[PDB]
């Protein structure tokens, strides 16, 4: 396992949805920031491995307009990218 | 066309042992010289004549480079001759088994089958047939005429490089989808011609391929008259309009001969995945018939054999086995696919199957280490094939039922049960088809469940254990396997 800080701005996309923490494990990210996209509608509803994240917080956050939940290690060095790993 | 070739029949000598040499060397397709392996041969070997019950030996003497198996698909036989762990046959090597037939006359063959190399090494051409004979099948009339009116078709496809020579990768898609290809090989040739009197024609079929499942029917539309399954004569001969065959299966029919009219034995498209792109997107022909004045020399009986009743099906010990596909390895193959033949590829099962935003976000997250070695993607019961754990022990001369689970993925899984010749009880959800009620080794498991009535009568240890295993090849190489033993009870 691992556990990992979240720098500011993924921080404050992380409590949108309910978090409180300061200092998350990494499953606990995970779930988290999918339950964010899921909440707010952002996949497409036909190809839903397709996120649109243009006009949200999380396009700041990931640097894009869009991505792909298949594209498993570019998704995860966008989120390392706001993570500090504590071990 | 070229005339179909056929398969030296193989009795024994003055010394009742059969010789098998397993070389290697060259063949030609479509005038390019490619590198091919064989049984006694160039390309594909022999069908070994077997007598019930009058037992042969076997020498296996292996010229390649590299080390293989030899696994005598539909035997009734100790899992001693198959040799499992330590039933390897190393360069130069010899191996020496008895076959002692018990089984009703059938038509079985014989393969490669190490654990990581059964894909490439059967690609590359090692394959070959038993024909086992009983006094019932003689006394019974059929077509006798070996290579005449009685004649094997084993049906391959391949796939070939820019070189001519044999394009073969176990690579991740292969492994998802596995080892398919655009040429089709009817016992080694391409679209051959096979000269037949008129009257009955009885053709062993053998669906070789590794991954591609056929489905025969004839260019005119005659029906043919199913009269064996993998493990011996049905009952009475079933009459269909076209016969899908799945991987290592084997159905002898009879068609009918009469007028010149000649016509093509064809495999139609099938519902698979990788199997409807061209040139199998049609219809497509796997051998024509040519009648001539030759001499016939069977009938159509309207009984063939007898089949025993079954036994009450309580108490019967019972085995879940569920077979999963590591669904990363699934998602990756099909990307593979869906790239490089666009989207004609799931053409046939092309629909609504679709997966949601949580499933791809979960998988996403599982793999967080980023550890997938594809190589043991492919599971029963969760855990891939190891050779140091046999999963069970179960009895010998025992009843049992077998259950197959497939539910999970949507990827052809035809499932092999070496040791024993067993009956389907259900096949993939449905109760069998008419000729599949027979004497099978091998069952459909297509994202259900199918449940097989099943015995052994031939001891196996920890040592030479049996195996059982997706007969999709790649499959089978990535994992979906298992190992067991039997025992007579202490």
């Amino acid at each position: 396992e691992t556990l990992v800080r979240p720098k500011p701005l993924l921080l404050k996309l992380l409590k949108s949805v309910g978090a409180q923490k300061d200092t998350y494990t990494m499953k606990e990210v995970l779930f988290y920031l999918g339950q964010y996209i899921m909440t707010k509608r952002l996949y497409d509803e036909k190809q839903q491995h397709i996120v649109y994240c243009s006009n949200d917080l999380l396009g700041d956050l990931f640097g894009v307009p869009s991505f792909s939940v298949k594209e498993h290690r570019k998704i995860y060095t966008m989120i390392y990218r706001n993570l500090v790993v504590v071990n | 066309r070229p005339t179909l070739p056929i398969p030296d029949l193989l009795t024994t000598d003055a010394r009742n042992r059969i010789q098998l040499t397993i070389g290697a060397g060259q063949s030609t397709f479509g005038g390019k010289t490619a590198t091919t392996w064989g049984y006694n041969g160039n390309l594909l070997g022999p069908a070994v004549k077997l007598q019930r019950g009058k037992a042969v030996t076997v020498d296996i003497y292996n010229q390649l480079t590299e080390e293989t198996t030899l696994h005598w698909h539909g035997l009734e036989v100790p899992g001693e001759v198959d040799g499992g762990p330590q039933g390897i046959i190393p360069p130069g090597g010899k191996r020496s088994v008895t076959l002692n037939v018990d089984q009703p006359a059938a038509t079985c063959w014989f393969h490669p089958h190490q654990h990581g190399k059964t894909g490439r090494q059967v690609a590359m051409g090692l394959a070959g047939l038993v024909v086992i004979e009983d006094d019932e099948i003689l006394k019974l009339m059929l077509p006798k005429q070996w290579g005449i009116d009685d004649v094997p078709v084993i049906v391959q496809d391949k796939k070939f490089s820019a070189d001519g020579q044999i394009d073969y990768q176990l690579d991740v898609m292969t492994a998802a989808v596995g080892w398919f290809g655009d040429t089709l090989l009817t016992n080694g040739a391409i679209y051959p011609q096979h000269a037949a009197p008129r009257g009955w024609l009885r053709l062993r079929l053998l669906n070789g391929c590794n991954a591609r499942s056929l489905n025969f029917a004839t260019s005119d539309n005659r029906p043919l008259y199913v009269i064996a399954s993998d493990g011996g004569l049905l009952p009475e001969p079933v009459k269909v309009s076209e016969l899908p065959v799945l991987m290592g299966e084997r159905f002898e029919v009879l068609v009918e001969v009469n007028d010149n009219k000649p016509f093509d034995l064809v495999t139609l498209p099938v519902s698979q995945m990788g199997m409807a792109i061209a040139p199998f997107d049609k219809p497509h022909p796997v051998m024509r018939i040519q009648p001539i004045a030759i001499s016939a020399s069977g009938a159509l009986p309207d009984t063939l054999s007898s089949l025993p009743a079954l036994p009450s099906l309580e108490g019967l010990t019972v085995r879940k086995l569920q077979l999963s596909m590591d669904p990363i390895l699934d998602m990756m193959g099909m990307q593979m696919l869906m790239e490089k033949y666009g989207d004609q590829a799931m053409a046939g099962m092309d629909h609504s199957q679709m997966t949601s935003f949580a499933e791809y976000w979960a998988l996403l997250s599982m793999n967080h280490g980023g550890k997938f070695d594809f190589h043991h993607a492919n599971k029963i019961n969760g855990q891939a094939f190891d050779m140091n754990k046999p999963m069970f022990a179960a009895a010998k001369g025992q009843y049992e039922r077998w259950v197959i689970s497939g539910v999970g993925d949507m990827m052809l899984h035809p499932f092999h049960i070496h040791g024993t010749q067993f009956r389907i009880l259900s096949e993939n959800g449905k109760p069998p088809a008419a000729h599949r009620a027979g004497w099978k080794d091998t069952v459909k498991v297509e994202g259900n469940v199918s449940e097989v009535l099943v015995k052994f009568n031939h001891d196996a240890p920890k040592e030479h254990a049996y195996m059982a295993h997706c007969h999709l090849l790649e499959h089978e190489d990535t994992g979906m396997m298992l190992g067991f033993t039997v025992k007579d009870p202490n």
